[PDB]
RNA sequence: AGGGGAUCGAAGAUGAUCAGAUACCGUCGUAGUCUUAACCAUAAACUAUGCCGACUAGGGAUCGGGUGGUGUUUUUCUUAUGACCCACUCGGCACCUUACGAGAAAUCAAAGUCUUUGGGUUCUGGGGGGAGUAUGGUCGCAAGGCUGAAACUUAAAGGAAUUG
RNA sequence: CUCUAACUAUAAAAAUCUCUCUUCUC
């Protein structure tokens, strides 16, 4: 039977759209049902934010940041814990998991 | 008909616009409404104070004719008008339920808070919907305190008024018990403003509870 | 409304779509086919006599454990061979 | 027998007391039932039928745990009947509360005419309907001593109506005698549920019984 | 059930019986009848609750 | 594209009437709607209508009063004979003692019962009851 | 593995609900206090249910909490509950006898019959933009 | 098995068919 | 209903709803029947003399029931132009 | 068939994993992938929902167009645009809530207006398997496509959901 | 009754299983 009304694609009214690579295991999936993630994070965690900062010429030297949209593939992203199984009635809700900090 | 002695007078329409009854209703609406008057550029539409003074008097007509006055129950689980519903089951004779409204308090008749009554009045449909499911599955007539944007399914005489200010429901449950009150006789005439005042039913915070007794304290 | 026509004048395709239709069912397609004259080993035919071959029995499927004791016949109207059961208990021995 | 029967509903109160008369009162308003022994008060001779015995099973961890749906049809054949459908441990229990539940679910029906009308009705008014499941049951009006053209548990409930003469025709998995007896009783509640030229005029709203005699209620 | 009417009918404060055995079938099986509360663990097992064993003898 | 214009009416009225409401806009409104809708009023079933002149076909507005339960075409106009009228009753209406099978006969459009009094029948155009 | 499972709690409930008075902060004196006001059957119970009748007490002297009520408590809240200011909040007692309504409002009260003492102005029909 | 191989064995079967006809048309 | 003799053979009248004239079953567990007290000169309800209206649970189910209710009590002179025939 | 020939990669070549592994992991790797002509006509070619038409219920948004605002920034002094904001309307992919309707249910705002059965119309199915097989046509260079049974066998196969 | 900030990062191997199913009636 139906389990997604939406048949997990989010198509609707297309047809056929353009499959992308899986970063994984390069899975040719279509891009609307291709999980994407978009990792926007630091050039240099924590971690060394201090020693690059003591360690740098250019006092106040605004580090850079890295973009990268990840195209997960959908067995992957089950399996590298980036989406999860859901309850039946608990798929209804699409909002992203309530701003994980404020 | 009703006695001209009915109509809209100057000072009960004073206090409706005081307490902002009028001013919010909501930036939707419902077409279950035509209760709405000249929606205000801020996009927040009017309340005809007028349909909302009839329905009132409606209402208590309504409530006026239950023979024993304990048959009349009125809910509130929202804070913002608990208070009233207590103050208003002390003038008149009615059985009030604030906070939590326990299911199958009118289906299951094991409860020890099984009451049986022949009308509920409900501050808001939206936050009260067990009680109006309740109502349903019993043969109940629900008098709501709906809004401009609050549903209307299983809800008989609703009075429209503003749902998101303590003025409001207060005053509203003022107004109400008021003309009970005037309709069964113990109140001689329906012109001096019955001395007891609106904040009797305006909502009190604990921090300004106690901010009150601290200044009530000091000496 | 529905899928069939419903016009005064649509006799001729609702007919023809019931004669089309009709070949769906197995007892009819079986009648008009006349496959039991042709294929069945009697033609029509409730019974039909014919001369014993052997003597044999067969066992049964799984839930049943047993052995019916049936007998090769071949029948004398056309030739075909068939075979029977000998129905109740002690009947085997009767049929030589 | 042992009875005390403290009321503990307005209706029943009402009831004990001697103040609702007939049954008609407690159909006309509406009125929700919830005490068995109202239903016994008002119409005494409410016989029953144990229609089906069902064992059902759930499969727990430890063999499967075995209960009884009883199927029981009460009433008067006079224009009454109720379906009650429970489930319980105890086959003597399930029919208990199963004839419990039917006294409970009591329901008056239409009967009417097949044609002109002579004595006192004999079948149903109209064509009536209901469908539980997929059992969809059809009740016809049949001439005067027709017979109950029914399955013989749809006959049974209609003889526990008191519809002497009816057609019917059902259409689905009529096997489940849940669903065909469920069916059955929406049909026969629906034949007062049709408005016909001869129940056009308006009434005078003849106010609810708990409201003329609302002091008798309310033990203080 | 009469056995547990007239106990509970004595004024006691629960009562229940197995009846285990060949109840009308050749695979045995028992019957559990119980109204009331029976208590199982402590003292309170010793103190209160009162319990019989016996065997009948059936063809 | 609209065929059966009366279809439309009666669907519209019994949608309308399902609903509880009591009025309808009807939009195409030939003679036939409007013979029926009097058939109607003649027997009850219906209002108080009225015809909205366009140039365009008009429309109509009808007034209902709850006493109606169902209208409905028989879409195909079957040539019904005076001996098959008891049989279209019988298989349409629920009672005997009531409802109309709404015919057309050459001497207008009429409920089954004025045509067997003319001893005069015709096509079928639908039931009312 | 503490949990003070129901019986103690309930008892203390009922303990502090029906004798408030006579309670004290101390766990001895409640103690004998538990032992003359209620059959507690045997004396581990009682320990227990004195102890959590201390601790129950002393939550409610730091201040009000929920589930446990009495007398001195309850007629308090409806004491705090009789509060009605002698001022009025209402009937333009502030903003110099002056209430503040927009056009709309105004012709409603207009077009009501009545006339009230009315100050419009504009409501800038520009929305914020959140 | 699934329909799909079952198809190909049959269009196998269909190949040494076809061959042996060929052979012998 | 009416036996040929005259003589009445239903069980009894069934409501219908004062808004839908549509009949109220006789185990329809949602429809009301709301009293409105009369109210004499001076403002006082006069006891056990009032108006019913019976409405159905189809109206109240749908979300109609206080719309129905507004129209039939302006007709019976109970409200002030409280519903306009005219949307 | 002619052109190209990077990547990736049916076959193949191996190196591993295994009891076996001419499979999955890995490295190379022809045909192919890219094209100009000529064929092929099949896909879970799926919304597994035929098309046209009417009506039925509330809530927001979104795309294309059009109307009005004593609306806001825009700047070219003002205005005209544009871009927004508010309201409305037409058309489209859609979506949320609900049953007062429908369903065996999962669910559907159509899968509603269907035992209260008829708006027009086309195609398809009659238990499972044999079988989309054989045969006979027909199309194709070939691959294969379209049309398409029976003999016989079987009491089930299957759908949705509930508890383990 | 006014609000968009923090973060990473695991995939070795594992094939198969002879019984037998039993009534709910007060
Ligand atoms: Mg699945
Ligand atoms: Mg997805
Ligand atoms: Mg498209
Ligand atoms: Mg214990
Ligand atoms: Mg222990
Ligand atoms: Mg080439
Ligand atoms: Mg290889
Ligand atoms: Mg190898
Ligand atoms: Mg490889
Ligand atoms: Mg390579
Ligand atoms: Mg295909
Ligand atoms: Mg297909
Ligand atoms: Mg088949
Ligand atoms: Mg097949
Ligand atoms: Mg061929
Ligand atoms: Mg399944
Ligand atoms: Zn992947």
């Amino acid at each position: 039977p139906k389990k997604r009304a939406s048949n997990g694609r989010n198509k609707k009214g297309r047809g056929h759209v353009k499959p992308v690579r899986c970063v994984n295991c390069s899975r040719s999936v279509p891009k609307d049902k291709a999980i994407k993630r978009m990792a926007i994070r630091n050039i240099v965690e924590a971690a060394a934010i201090r020693d690059l900062s003591e360690a740098s010429v250019y006092a106040e030297y605004a580090l850079p940041k890295t973009y990268n949209k990840l195209h997960y593939c959908i067995s992957c992203a089950i399996h590298a814990r980036i989406v999860r199984v859901r309850s039946r009635t608990d798929r209804r809700i699409r909002a992203p998991p309530q701003r994980p900090r404020f | 008909s009703l006695p001209s002695t009915f109509d809209l007078t100057s000072e009960d329409a004073q206090l409706l616009l005081a307490a902002r009854v009028h001013l919010g209703a909501k930036n939707v609406q419902v077409h279950q409404e035509p209760y709405v008057y000249k929606a205000r550029p801020d996009g927040v539409n009017v309340i005809n104070v007028g349909k909302t003074w009839e329905k009132i008097v409606l209402a208590a007509r309504i409530i006026a004719a239950i023979p024993n006055p304990e048959d009349v129950v009125a809910i509130s689980s929202r804070t913002y008008g608990q208070r009233a519903v207590l103050k208003y089951a002390a003038h008149t004779g009615a059985t009030p339920i604030a906070g939590r409204f326990t299911p199958g308090s009118f289906t299951n008749y094991i409860t020890r808070s099984f009451k049986e009554p022949r009308l509920v009045i409900v501050t808001d449909p939206r936050s009260d919907a067990q009680a109006i499911k309740e109502s349903s599955y019993v043969n109940i007539p629900v008098i709501a305190l709906t809004d401009l944007d609050s549903p209307s399914e299983y809800v008989d005489v609703a009075i429209p008024c503003n749902n998101r200010g303590k003025h409001s429901i207060g005053l509203i449950w003022y107004l109400l018990a008021r003309e009970v009150l005037r309709l069964r006789g113990a109140l001689p005439d329906r012109t001096q403003p019955w001395a007891i005042m609106p904040d009797l039913y305006f909502y009190r915070n604990p921090e300004e509870i106690e901010q009150q007794t601290a200044e009530e304290e000091a000496v | 409304g529905k899928g069939k026509p419903r016009g005064l004048n649509s006799a001729r395709k609702l007919r023809v779509h019931r004669r089309n239709n009709r070949w769906a069912e197995t007892t009819y397609k079986k009648r008009l086919l006349g496959t039991a004259f042709k294929s069945s080993p009697f033609g029509g035919s409730s019974h039909a006599k014919g001369i014993v071959l052997e003597k044999i029995g067969i066992e049964s499927k799984q839930p049943n454990s047993a052995i019916r004791k049936c007998v090769r016949v071949q029948l004398i109207k056309n030739g075909k061979k068939v075979t029977a059961f000998v129905p109740n208990d002690g009947c085997l021995n009767f049929v030589d | 027998e042992e009875k005390g029967w403290v009321p503990v509903t307005k209706l029943g109160r009402l009831v004990k007391a001697g103040k609702i008369s007939s049954i008609e009162e407690i159909f006309l308003h509406s009125l929700p039932v919830k005490e068995f022994q109202i239903i016994d008060q008002l119409l005494p001779n409410l016989k029953d039928e144990v229609m089906n015995i069902k064992p059902v099973q759930k499969q727990t961890r430890a063999g499967q745990r075995t209960r009884f749906k009883a199927v029981v049809v009460v009433g008067d054949s006079n224009g009454h009947v109720g379906l009650g459908i429970k489930t319980a441990k105890e086959v003597a229990g399930a029919i208990r509360a199963g004839i419990i539940i039917a006294k409970l679910s009591v329901i008056p029906i239409r009967r009417g005419y097949w044609g002109t009308n002579l004595g006192q009705p004999h079948s149903l008014a109209t064509k009536t309907s209901g469908k539980c499941g997929s059992v969809s049951v059809r009740l016809i009006p049949a001439p005067r001593g027709s017979g109950i053209v029914a399955s013989p548990a749809v006959k049974k409930l209609m003889q526990l109506a008191g519809v002497e003469d009816v057609y019917t025709s059902s259409t689905g998995s009529t096997r489940t005698l849940e669903n065909t007896l469920k069916a059955a009783f929406v049909a026969i509640g629906n034949t007062y549920g049709f408005l016909t030229p001869n129940l056009w005029e308006v009434q005078a709203l003849t106010p609810s019984p708990m409201d003329v005699y609302a002091d008798y209620a309310t033990a203080s | 059930y009469g056995v547990v009417r007239y106990v509970m009918e004595s004024g006691a404060k629960g009562c229940e019986v197995v009846i285990s055995g060949k109840l009308r079938a050749a695979r045995a099986k028992s019957m559990k009848f119980a109204d009331g509360f029976l208590i199982h663990s402590g003292q309170p097992v010793n103190d209160f609750i009162e319990t019989a064993t016996r065997h009948v003898l059936l063809r | 594209t609209r065929t059966s214009v009366l279809a439309d009416a009666l669907n519209a009225i019994n949608n309308a009437e399902k609903t509880g409401k009591r009025q309808v806009l009807i939009r195409p409104s030939s003679k036939v709607i409007i013979k029926f809708l009097q058939v109607m009023q003649k027997h009850g079933y219906i209002g108080e209508f009225e015809y909205i002149d366009d140039h365009r076909s008009g429309k109509i507005v009808v007034q209902l009063n709850g006493r109606l339960n169902k209208c409905g075409v028989i879409s195909p106009r079957f040539n019904v004979k005076i001996a098959d009228v008891e049989k279209w009753t019988a298989n349409l209406l629920p009672a005997r003692q009531f409802g109309y099978v709404i015919l057309t006969t050459s001497a207008g459009i009429m409920d089954h019962e004025e045509a067997h009094r003319k001893h005069v029948s015709g096509k079928i155009l639908g039931f009312v009851y | 593995g503490r949990v003070r499972t129901k019986t103690v709690k309930r008892a203390s409930k009922a303990l502090i609900e029906k004798y408030y008075p006579k309670l004290t902060m101390d766990f001895q004196t409640n103690k004998r206090l538990c032992d003359e006001i209620a059959t507690i059957q045997s004396k581990r119970l009682r320990n227990k249910i004195a102890g959590y009748t201390t601790h129950l007490m002393k939550r409610i002297q730091k201040g009000p909490v929920r589930g446990i009520s009495f007398k001195l408590q309850e007629e308090e809240r409806e004491r705090k509950d009789q509060y009605v200011p002698d001022v009025s909040a209402l009937d333009l007692s502030h903003s110099n006898d002056v209430l503040n309504v927009d056009t709309q409002t105004a012709e409603l009260v207009n077009s009501l019959g009545l006339k009230l003492p009315l100050s419009v102005s504009s409501v800038s029909a520009v929305r914020d933009r959140r | 098995m699934r329909a799909k191989w079952r198809k190909k064995r049959t269009r196998r079967l269909k190949r040494k068919r076809r061959k042996v006809r060929a052979r012998s048309k | 209903m009416e036996n040929d003799k005259g003589q009445l053979v239903e069980l009894y009248v069934p409501r219908k709803c004062s808004a839908t004239n549509r009949i109220i079953k006789a185990k329809d567990h949602s429809s009301v029947q709301i009293n409105i007290a009369q109210v004499d000169e001076e403002g006082r309800a006069i006891p056990g003399e009032y108006v019913t209206y019976a409405l159905s649970g189809y109206i109240r189910a749908r979300g109609e029931a206080d719309d129905s209710l507004n129209r039939l009590a302006q007709q019976d002179g109970l409200l002030k132009n409280v519903w306009s025939y005219s949307r």
